[PDB]
């Protein structure tokens, strides 16, 4: 219970250090979309961090902020 | 100096990659237990990952200071990561001897 998608078992443990410290997997980390505490959302790559969906727009990779 | 768009190509030589274990500014990003030369998608601890395709010789690594970009393993040689700065002010390009 490493990865925060909901019932990814993934031993994060043999992960790159990236996805043991952003607590994502891999694949998870590159999903369009994915249940974290049960809401839809997506790892955006600029933030290393999960959102929700509304935070970005459409297919995007990276939340509407202009960072 | 070399520039692609507003990103500058820095190259910086190491006498080995253990001394940016040590850099105030690179030692965050780099993943030192890794083998062969690693680019960064994005800013964050440990970031650079991505295996550069048909690396040369002496290449130890690249790190993009902003934006993010296309993030998969023996995609891009180094002639194509310098087209795909996307905000970076600054590619640093690490090289030994
Ligand atoms: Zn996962
Ligand atoms: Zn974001
Ligand atoms: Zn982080």
């Amino acid at each position: 219970r490493l990865c925060q998608v909901d019932r990814c078992t993934v031993n994060l443990t043999e992960a790159k250090q990236y996805y043991r410290r952003h607590r994502v997997c891999e694949v998870h980390a590159k999903a369009s979309a994915a249940t974290v505490a049960g809401v839809r959302q997506r790892f955006c790559q600029q933030c290393s961090r999960f959102h929700e969906l509304p935070e970005f727009d459409e297919a995007k990779r990276s939340c509407r902020r202009r960072l | 100096e070399e520039f692609v768009g507003d990103m500058r190509i820095v190259n910086v030589n190491l006498s080995n990659i253990d001394i940016l274990k040590k850099h105030e500014t690179f030692k965050k990003y780099f993943d030192f237990t890794l083998t062969g030369p690693r680019y960064n998608g994005n800013i964050a601890e440990f970031a650079m990952i991505w295996k550069i395709k048909n690396p040369p010789l002496n290449l130890l690594g690249v790190f993009f200071d902003d934006g993010t970009r296309d993030d998969e393993d023996d995609k891009y040689i180094l002639e194509e990561l310098k087209q795909i700065g996307n905000g970076a002010k600054n590619m640093y390009i690490f090289w030994q001897y």
